[PDB]
């Protein structure tokens, strides 16, 4: 049993017709100290995954290395290891899946919540949450901490089924993500303006946007707003 | 000479060989024959079973390792049972733990190592028992060709046990043959029970002693016995 230090904020992501998208800010907070600004927690494996890890930043540096470690691993005496046995993002997931559950059931978790995102070598979408506690789950859009309250509600009115994904396309999700970060900008009292975004399409293949920042903000009205009830000036 | 260096797995003699582990391949010619080989879309085993008196039955020569997977066993069968069992457990961690399946290169290598450690360690000794590997897998269909001295090799088609030369031969000849009979499982059952029977001399194959086995695109891993193979006879 640990406590998280140096953490990671939300991570949100959501599927579109061809593909899926993922973001999250360059932020490792220290409590309230906004310290560290350069930091990647987006990691890339291959070209058709993207695993987003939010929490704890010292495990997700370990989780970065474990992954890492498979990549080399799935090589060694494997002649289609850039082919048909090349690693696929449900194969990533499931590991990862593995090692949070045994790691919770040991007492000493991984402090963090992870989205991995992708897609599978027959084209399908790959877009699962794993946590400290080992939880998973699927769903057209997922989010963790603080997105989860803000993000969802709007990546859902964009495809709130199922059915909604082949309708859905990457501009438009890519926009509502941006939206997305703009919001939890506003309101997340622990998120940076800059942040990092990902599209892992099944035509385009990966796409991997560094040094984003929230732009298009509505601040004008603050001026308008004086004291807190009943002073005028 | 030989007496002097064969005491042991863990002494080579003068000429750089080691006895123990050629007298365990000994064991394998001593076995009943068992034929394997693929074509593009299924791969199947053939092997004749051996029975000790006449009011006993013929010795199982085929274990199914996963739906994907499966072996012949030809030599000691505590030995088959051992190492089928450790391929059993090695397809179902990759199952559990990456939600894959064990490629059928992959599970060769293990048991070449797994072999391997009996061969040069004081008071082991090297398994007794040849093994033919099929399985369908991201690649296609497949044959391995194991022996105890580790030696682990991919095939189109083989054969091991007593007078498998016979068969063997058969198939490096009808070679260009079978290894086309693509979406027709039983063309290929049948040019396995004509390369196996290539093998006879002191009877013929009958009903409750012949055993196939076969796997493939739309095909898990089965196994036939008796009156099931009657239409193969």
């Amino acid at each position: 049993t640990q406590q998280p230090i140096v953490t990671g904020t939300s991570v949100i992501s959501m599927k579109y017709d061809n593909g899926v998208i993922i973001a999250a800010d360059n932020l490792g907070s220290y409590g309230s100290l906004l310290r560290f600004n350069g930091v990647e927690r987006l990691i890339p494996v291959g070209d058709n995954t993207v695993v987003g890890i939010s929490g704890d930043i010292s495990d997700m540096q370990h989780i970065e290395r474990l992954l890492k470690d498979l990549v080399t691993e799935n090589a060694y005496d494997n002649p289609l290891a850039d082919a048909e046995e090349a690693l696929e993002p449900s194969y990533i997931f499931e590991y990862l899946a593995t090692v949070m559950y045994q790691r919770r059931s040991k007492m000493n978790p991984l402090w963090n919540a992870i989205i991995v995102a992708g897609v599978q070598s027959n084209g399908d979408q790959f877009l699962r949450y794993v946590n400290l506690l080992g939880v998973t789950y699927s769903s057209p859009t997922l989010a963790t901490g603080f997105g989860a309250h803000m993000a969802n509600p709007l990546l859902r009115k964009v495809v709130d089924r199922e059915s909604d994904i082949p309708k859905t396309t990457v501009q438009v999700a890519e926009e509502a993500i941006v939206n997305a970060m703009r919001v939890l900008y506003y309101r997340d009292a622990r998120s940076s303006r800059n942040f990092s975004l990902a599209i892992i399409d099944k035509n385009t293949g990966l796409t991997f946007k560094k040094n984003l920042q929230v732009e298009n903000m509505k601040w004008d009205f603050a001026k308008d707003i004086k004291g807190y009830g009943t002073q005028k000036i | 000479f030989r007496n002097n260096y064969d005491g042991d797995t863990v002494t080579f003699s003068p000429t750089g060989r080691l006895f123990q582990v050629e007298y365990a391949l000994e064991a394998i010619k001593q076995g009943s024959v068992t034929v394997g080989l693929r074509s593009n879309t299924h791969a199947v085993l053939v092997a004749l079973k051996r029975n000790a008196d006449e009011l006993s039955s013929y010795q199982k020569k085929i274990i199914k390792c996963d739906e994907h997977m499966g072996l012949s066993l030809a030599g000691l069968a505590p030995d088959a049972r051992v190492l089928s069992n450790y391929l059993r457990q090695q397809c179902n961690y990759s199952s559990l733990v990456f939600n894959r399946k064990l490629a059928v290169e992959r599970a060769g290598h293990l048991l070449c190592d797994k072999a391997q450690k009996n061969t040069q360690s004081y008071g082991g000794r090297p398994y007794g028992v040849g093994l033919l590997i099929i399985g369908y897998d991201k690649s296609g269909a497949h044959l391995l060709e194991f022996q105890p001295s580790g030696n682990v090799t991919e095939l189109y088609g083989t054969a091991i046990g007593a007078r498998s030369q016979g068969a063997k031969t058969y198939l490096e000849r009808t070679l260009d043959t079978f290894i086309k009979i693509d979406g027709n499982p039983d063309e290929l059952i049948k040019a396995g029970v004509e390369a196996i029977s290539q093998s006879l001399r002191d009877e013929s194959l009958t009903v409750d002693n012949l055993s196939i086995a076969i796997v493939g695109k739309d095909t898990p891993f089965t196994i036939y016995d008796g009156e099931a193979v009657a239409k193969y006879i």
